[PDB]
């Protein structure tokens, strides 16, 4: 890529401007992204920062397990060892000066939580301090809990279930506030299922355990739309651009056509160049993706791997490869005659 | 001795929208090893229409161009082994300098470009010196030689020159038909040379004049 | 625009592969912007559907009226005529075969109710079909809601407050499943208020009342977010790729320069040229975001206005004319001779 | 009778990465009504950049350029109302026919084209029937000449014809200087000339030699 690559010291302001707008999409993607990966965890954080590997949930009609209609029996509680038993509800939260429904999850006393969430399981009720502040209430305090009369144990920090930061409770508290003698609503195991299930039970890997929740799947559909769009307009726009950009590059390909460049010399030349201008690209937009998305991790949810940013880097840059392509393609499928008819 | 060039009783007609032109009316020329042949006829008689498609830039709407030597082999393979081309304008590629424009070909011939054969090629058409220039810094002869420069750059057996001397002064054009004479006969060349400097036949070995896309 | 207007002619593959960037953009945001509209409504709908001019809370701090924390006794009921009380719930509703947590509204009996929902109020509970189906229930069975027994009067459509679909039921059943002496959480007001507020009232606009929801807030932020760097993002990139199409212009401008012409004719050029390709673009592309997302209301939530669509669009040609703007005065600052330079 | 084009005491110089090019020497240069003084010298003396300031296609250096019935106007306007170019190369805009290389000056002179001047003018040129051709079906002399003839469509009166007939066959050469000089009487144009044919000075009233940046 003798030309190719001297294009771009002689003319150092035009390549940058390309590979800003090639690095201004990659953040657009980066951003948006994760964006919605955080809208996502607004109903998954919270099971998410529990890092179950297998859960055994509980239906009688052999139906898709859910997370409204399932519970555990003290005894079905033994039937799994290494096991520690779950509760999830939702209910009404009341303080003397305010209200709000509130996910409650219970577990064991001394359960240690996620560091996500930081301590452990105590006796009474554990409130986001979010929450706290809203009720404005205290560690001490009486709340009113599904009815129930709650002392809160003290405050954490905020994971999530569907929609709400949850509270923590033991599990005699989280029986008590939902009314049942149940012991959980499902089981989580850390290891592998050494044992297997009866007719009315079904173990799920935490992916499927959020198939479970009710709220997951009624929206997992509009998360999905907006992650799809985004990658359809993107791509196309992309290889649009790159087309139009190597097909300013005609007439110095049709030149060198003329003198006898071979078409993989000239492919490789124009993707050569554009490697350079989009790698640049994608590594800075990607750049200001993560430091601009960890800046902005509240007042806004944002969910951001690895997989999430090299992820659409190396498909902007094989797409952008792809749109060089088709410009060189287009020109050196002609009679280097009639290309130097671009010439002018 | 058989001929370099085969030309080989060939047109081009062009679409006129609704009509046709016919820019090339049944070419027939053969060029021989170190011949010189130049090429003359009024403004749009077909004189840039032979040299494109001796040059293999296009294919001939009827009859056949062979280069010998390179039978078996597609139609850029031939002019990057065996044409040397200088361009009526000057083509110069507008990002390299006055000594790329010709290692670049070297480049894409598929060697290591030679820095100094460049220089020497420049310093004949009278261009010591300035290989640094940029395209936008030299002058229109300047540029024409770079043109004539690059083509000599090779190990080309057909050499097809298009009104190289235009742009020169008397002088240089002078130097430029003599050195392209010599290097026809110091490499046995077949060349092609495109000339309204009616005064520069007498380094031509013969000459075609052409008027309504015929020879003469 | 003499030149302008025939390099279009000249060369018509190439301005429809420009109009596709601008239009695939102008898709882009008319889909993203209604598919992010719509996810607002999935807390929203519902009062939306029930069309309030005003709507006057209760608070006793003088603080921001709240869904949460606000109900209207049967005597405040009076001092507003021309108003009906609106009960707003969320609470456990449960079949025979499942449950879940669902928002239950109440309107005093013979209600019409929104087109959007269809209907009048009648005794007891009108379910979303959907939920219906979940919970696997009929109009005539017996489902538990808030642990009262209510009778399904009959199914509805969807609208949506907090995340899940509500539940129609007459005030005295919405009494019963929130447990209280209120007669609503708001009064509905259709006209303009003609009274004042106590010092423990406050009306909202309807855009206001969404400030009362609170799981609203919790989003707004997330929404808005997106609703930015979309914007963001793509002015930028559409100013900077229109920057680089004219561009594609210098050599053709600067020899009009060196001819004589003035900077703002070749602006005038330049700008009626971009006119074109924009116009054709956002038209077209904003008519494919119409179509293609009318076309895709279910199984997907897409709320799309007027000053949703001809909004962005009006958007995308304004900065793009300001692209070709920056190209063009970038050639003409210049002396001729140095930008017949670039022509080679 | 006072001069149409002042070029008192004006240089050029650019830089050369590190160092200089004297590109003009202080030229000086007083053009009268129906004068058409030719241009001469070696490739790169000189002979353009004389015509660029000429051309007030750039601000000189030093030393000042000034038309005359002119003063109190830009640049560009002063181009715009008062002079006539034939570029070194044809710079035809590439979406335009032959006829609307001449008409779209007319266009940005802010007047309706006038079809029939540019049929006319296209004629004289040697290209009659020709008006409809893209650049691209037009052979290098075929090009010069709109480019000519494109020159001629105003109502200027500087004209500066930069080596106008290099791609012409003598014939047509001699008719366009012939055409130059015509023109420049008639309307009593001042009229600047480069050219290398130094047998067209036979049409030139007087004539500026030019040797490293200096006239002689
Ligand atoms: N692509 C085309 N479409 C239509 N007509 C064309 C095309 N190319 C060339 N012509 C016409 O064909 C003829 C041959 O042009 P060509 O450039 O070969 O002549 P030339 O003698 O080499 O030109 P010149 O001496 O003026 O530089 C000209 O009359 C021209 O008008
Ligand atoms: N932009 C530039 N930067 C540096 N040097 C330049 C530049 N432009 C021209 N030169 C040099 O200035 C000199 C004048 O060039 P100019 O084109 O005026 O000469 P000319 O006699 O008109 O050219 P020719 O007769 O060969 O067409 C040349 O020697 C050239 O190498
Ligand atoms: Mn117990
Ligand atoms: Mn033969
Ligand atoms: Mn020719
Ligand atoms: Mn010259
Ligand atoms: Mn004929
Ligand atoms: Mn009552
Ligand atoms: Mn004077
Ligand atoms: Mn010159
Ligand atoms: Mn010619
Ligand atoms: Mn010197």
């Amino acid at each position: 890529m003798f030309l190719g690559i001297r294009d771009i010291r002689a003319a150092a302001g035009r390549f940058a401007l390309i590979a800003s707008v090639v690095g201004l999409i990659t953040l657009l993607i980066v951003m948006l992204t994760g964006l919605t990966q955080g809208l996502g965890k607004q109903n998954t954080s919270a099971i998410e920062a529990l890092a179950p590997h297998s859960v055994v949930f509980t239906t009688a009609g052999g139906s898709s397990p859910e997370f409204t209609s399932s519970e555990i029996s003290e005894q079905q509680a033994e039937r799994w060892k290494d096991s520690t038993p779950l509760g999830v509800s939702q209910t009404r939260i009341e303080s003397d000066q305010n209200a709000n429904t509130t996910a409650v999850m219970g577990l064991p006393e001394g359960t240690p939580l996620p560091d996500s969430v930081g301590g452990f399981i105590e006796q009474g009720a554990l409130l986001p301090a979010e929450l706290a502040d809203f009720l404005h209430v205290r560690a001490g305090d009486h709340i009113t809990l599904g009815g129930a009369t709650v002392t809160v144990a003290g405050t954490v920090k905020t994971e999530n279930y569907s929609h709400t930061p949850v509270v923590w409770v033991d599990t005699a508290t989280w029986q008590l506030v939902s009314h049942t003698k149940a012991v959980g609503t499902v089981l989580l195991l850390n290891q592998e299922p050494t044992i297997q299930p009866q007719d009315n039970e079904v173990v799920t890997d935490l992916k499927g355990a959020f198939q479970a929740m009710p709220a997951y799947k009624s929206e997992r559909s509009s998360l999905l739309s907006m992650q799809a769009f985004l990658y359809i307009i993107s791509a196309l726009v992309t290889v649009a651009f790159l087309t139009v950009w190597t097909l300013q590059r005609t007439r110095d390909i049709a030149v060198l056509a003329a003198l006898g460049a071979s078409k993989r010399y000239l492919l490789i030349d124009a993707l050569g160049q554009a490697a350079i201008i989009l790698a640049a690209g994608v590594a800075l937009g990607a750049g200001i993706g993560a430091l601009l998305g960890w800046l902005i991790a509240g007042s806004v949810p944002f969910s951001l791997g690895w997989v999430s940013v090299l992820g659409p880097a190396l498909g902007i840059w094989l797409l952008g490869l792809i749109g060089a392509t088709i410009a060189v393609r287009n020109v050196t499928k002609v009679d280097p005659q009639i290309a130097l008819g671009a010439t002018a | 001795a058989a001929p370099v060039l085969s030309i080989t009783n060939a047109s081009v007609v062009y679409p006129d929208g609704i009509s046709t032109v016919t820019a090339l009316d049944s070419a027939n020329v053969e060029i021989f090893p170190g011949e010189l042949v130049a090429i003359v006829g009024e403004s749009g008689s077909g004189k840039s229409t032979l040299l494109s498609i001796a040059g293999f830039l296009q294919e001939p709407t009827s009859g056949t161009v062979t280069l010998h030597g390179a039978e078996g082999l597609d139609a850029t393979s031939t002019r990057r082994e065996h044409i040397g081309f200088v361009f009526q304008q000057p083509n110069l590629l507008g990002s390299l300098t006055a000594r790329e424009q010709l290692l670049i070909t070297d480049h894409l011939r598929g060697i290591k470009p030679r820095k100094d054969r460049a220089d020497e090629l420049l310093a004949r058409v009278g261009l010591k010196g300035l290989g640094g220039r940029r395209v936008a810094q030299l002058s229109g002869g300047q540029r024409q030689r770079v043109n004539i420069a690059r083509a000599l750059m090779g190990n080309p057996q057909l050499l097809l020159a298009d009104e190289p001397t235009s742009a020169l002064d008397a002088r240089l054009s002078k130097e430029i038909v003599e050195l392209l004479r010599d290097v026809t006969k110091e490499f046995a060349l077949a060349t092609l040379m495109v000339t309204h400097d009616r005064s520069q036949l007498a380094y031509a070995d013969r000459f075609v004049e052409m008027a309504d896309g015929k020879a003469l």
